[PDB]
């Protein structure tokens, strides 16, 4: 206490307020860049899904494993997490939703396996003891498809090796700048698209060499593309959440300056009074 | 009874007291600024029937 | 006392005081000169009476009225300091001018959100 | 030697000084409260063997 210590504390809270304002502006720019890199991703997945629709439910159809269900004996999850803190509740809402559904599945007696994108989830699911089978970390704000090939290769290999019976991606969805929501969505076996086989009879492909070999790589590339899209959306969601969290923190700092200043004024007055009384009452 | 500002009474008493050179205390109020309000508000009371009888020379019975 | 003369003539008067804080400070200086004991933050002991004996002479009356517009200055930006705290007990309205509203080129530069009247 | 709360010796000395009407300094403490503790604590010392031999008139030799 004493006016000087409080003036120092007020200086440091004003400094904190400067820092969090800066981080708000930085996140507000990186969010626009992230949601641009998000839009540049759609064409590839959209046209590849049209091709998969043709080869799957067009005038002919194939018995490829990834397209039809089986007995769920265990599940795989691909978990996207942020590499950096100060995002607010983003990671923990997601992990709680994941834990709830993993509990559901383990009640039915089916195990689950986790592949991690991002280091926050890695540390969390190590501390909670989940089964983490593969991971990639430290992508930051330069996500690249070439680094996702590892973990999704692990999970696909384990799928067609029969050791997984369903596969999910758990990630945030950048719905709007003010709202993001954790979603767990299935990507194997392949969801039934809003498509009709009637349109297919118009024409068919010259498959080189043959459709059974092409469809495999199409589905693998498609799953990779969707894991990548989930990662980029999670990144844009992270930027938006950091922006709003730093807004909240800057207002919380500003509303605390005005308490510390009441304390400071009270101490200033008290010291003036005590000193001047100790002078005048010592005289004579 | 409603004392409209007992802050302004304390200020007026602090003035009367500093003009008589009495050593002030915390916030420059005199030493006995507690006793000032204490002997005042301690008069707001409820008195029993025997006190009313004794005070009023027996005119009033059984009222508090 | 000149405004009071204009009031006795039945008129409505308007009295500007260019800084009431300096009236308080002149009171403190004179009080120290006389040798009276220092009060709350160094202010004279007679602070609230010295203010009230001024602010109480300017009121409406069955024959006239004096309104007043008083420039106020708050030491250390502290609205708790005894001088602001004593003056604010007497003010009715309060108009705050703003550098910003003037930078917008809008005049008068009164701020509607901080300006207040009871 | 362990002096338990010199900060209470200073207060007893303040009382004595203010009752003898000596001029108060800061926090009402007398001016010479530094010279009070100073000449107390400067008795803690380590004294060389020659001082001991002088003091004990040669009865104790070679010990500090």
């Amino acid at each position: 206490a004493g006016a000087k210590d409080i003036r120092s504390k007020i200086a440091s809270v004003q400094n904190t307020q400067k820092i969090t304002k800066a981080m708000e502006m930085v996140a507000a720019s990186k969010m626009r860049k992230s949601q641009d890199r998000m839009a540049a991703s759609r064409p590839y997945a959209e046209t590849m899904r049209k091709v998969i629709g043709h080869l799957a439910h067009g005038n002919l159809e194939y018995k490829h494993p990834y397209l039809e269900d089986r007995d769920v004996k265990r599940v795989g999850y691909l978990v996207v997490s942020t590499d950096r803190g100060l995002a607010g509740g983003l990671n923990i809402n997601l992990f709680k939703k994941l834990l709830a559904e993993m509990k559901t599945w383990t009640d039915k007696g089916v195990q689950a396996d986790l592949a991690m994108i991002g280091s926050k989830g890695v540390s969390f699911f190590n501390s909670v003891g989940g089964n983490v089978v593969a991971q990639v970390t430290g992508m930051g704000d330069n996500p690249s498809l070439s680094e996702l090939i590892g973990p999704v290769k692990v999970m696909l290999q384990a799928y067609d090796e029969g050791r997984l019976d369903k596969l999910y991606i758990v990630s945030n969805k950048f719905i709007n700048t003010m709202s993001q929501v954790p979603t767990i969505s299935q990507l194997l076996p392949l969801p039934a698209s809003d498509d009709d086989d009637l349109k297919h009879k118009s024409w068919d492909y010259l498959y080189e060499p043959d459709p059974k070999a092409l469809l495999d790589t199409l589905l693998r590339r498609y799953v990779e593309s969707q894991v990548y899209q989930g990662v980029v959306e999670n990144l844009a969601s992270e930027q938006a959440a950091r922006m709003v969290a730093m807004k909240a923190a800057t207002d919380n700092g500003g509303s605390l300056i005005k308490e510390l200043q009441l304390v400071y004024n009270k101490a200033r007055q008290a010291s003036i009074t005590q000193e001047l009384t100790e002078i005048v009452s010592g005289a004579a | 009874i409603i004392y409209d500002d007992l802050s302004k009474q304390a200020v007026a008493y602090r003035q009367i007291s500093l003009l008589l050179r009495r050593p002030p205390g915390r916030e420059a109020f005199p030493g006995d600024v507690f006793y000032l309000h204490s002997r005042l508000l301690e008069r707001a009371a409820r008195v029993n029937a025997e006190y009313v009888e004794a005070f009023t020379k027996g005119e009033v019975k059984g009222k508090t | 006392t000149m405004a009071e003369k204009f009031r006795d003539e039945g008129r409505d008067v308007l009295l500007f005081v260019d800084n009431i804080y300096r009236y308080t400070l002149a009171g403190t200086e004179v009080s120290a000169l006389l040798g009276r004991m220092p009060s709350a933050v160094g202010y004279q002991p007679t602070l609230a009476e010295e203010m009230g004996v001024l602010q109480e002479r300017i009121t409406s009356t069955k024959t006239g009225s004096i309104t007043s517009v008083q420039a106020v200055y708050v030491p250390a930006d502290d609205l708790t300091d005894p001088s602001p705290a004593t003056t604010f007990a007497h003010l009715d309205a309060t108009v705050v001018l703003s550098r910003q509203i003037a930078s917008l080129g809008i005049y008068p530069a009164v701020d509607p959100l901080d300006s207040t009247s009871r």
